[PDB]
């Protein structure tokens, strides 16, 4: 599985 | 902003080259997801102070792209311009002139 680590600012 | 068709190890390994801070985000096409692509952000837990973050992004359905639903654009140029000025939902805004 791809790193992938999406970080909003909800 | 984007230097080419590099996002994975060339990006990771460029954006830790010369130590170019924060703000150096560049964008590159997706290896699993075509037509989407996967943001390359110089960002870290402030512990190493030099890590890359990818953001897995997804095309809009009427032919867009958009990080967060609190902002969508239709062009990549136009998104950039946007998180230039500031965080629309990312841990930092894109401030970076470039670095060839």
């Amino acid at each position: 599985e791809p790193q992938y680590q999406p970080g909003e600012n909800l | 902003w984007y230097f080419g068709k590099l996002g994975r190890k060339d990006a990771e390994r460029q954006l830790l080259s010369f130590g170019n801070p924060r703000g150096t985000f560049l964008i590159r096409e997706s290896e699993t997801t075509k037509g989407a692509y996967s943001l390359s952000i110089r960002d870290w837990d402030d512990m190493k102070g030099d890590h890359v973050k990818h953001y897995k992004i997804r095309k809009l359905d009427n032919g867009g792209y958009y990080i967060t639903t609190r902002a969508q654009f239709e062009t990549l140029q136009q998104l950039v311009q946007h998180y230039s000025e500031r965080a629309a939902g990312l841990c930092c805004r894109l401030v970076v002139p470039c670095h060839k």
